[PDB]
């Protein structure tokens, strides 16, 4: 017989804060000896 | 590409000595002259030179 208006209110999420990270400042920041043991690897830190 | 960092020529070193300070080595420096017929001698425990 008698009828309103209601509200609602909805969050969806859609974007993401981007990380970079790098291998030459994580293992290796500022040794000589940990880069030339980090180089034996090879191509593994690039494919992160 | 590749980054840097600052060079590190200098450095910093502090540390609490463990024994006092023996600061009695001086003793060979002092006014009162010795002779071979006293020559006094002092012994030295728990100190650092």
């Amino acid at each position: 017989t008698n009828f309103t208006i209601a509200g609602h209110e909805e969050f969806i999420q859609t974007s993401s804060p981007k990380v970079t990270i790098d291998c030459s400042a994580f293992v290796c920041s500022n040794y000589a000896a940990c880069h030339d043991l980090l180089s034996e690897y090879g191509t593994f830190c690039d494919n992160i | 590409l590749s980054g840097f960092t600052v060079k590190p020529v200098a450095t910093v070193y502090r540390r609490i000595p463990n024994l006092p300070d023996c600061d009695i080595d001086n003793w060979l420096n002092n006014v009162s002259v010795p002779s071979p017929l006293n020559w006094e001698r002092r012994i030295f425990s728990n100190c650092n030179f």
